């Protein structure tokens, strides 16, 4: 999940942009 | 009132987030 990774800490665009 | 900095979402909002950026990835 990761909300444990935007809510509990940073994962601006350059790490959401990972994700997908 | 609404960026993207440290107002993270939880839950749900994550999942129309990837739905928004794989979108920006191929929108086709």
């Amino acid at each position: 999940g990761i909300v444990d990774e935007c809510c509990l800490r940073p994962c601006s665009v350059d790490v959401l942009l990972s994700y997908c | 009132q609404q960026p993207q900095a440290v107002h993270t979402y939880c839950g749900r909002h994550l999942a129309r987030t990837l739905a928004d950026l794989c979108w920006e990835a191929g929108v086709d």
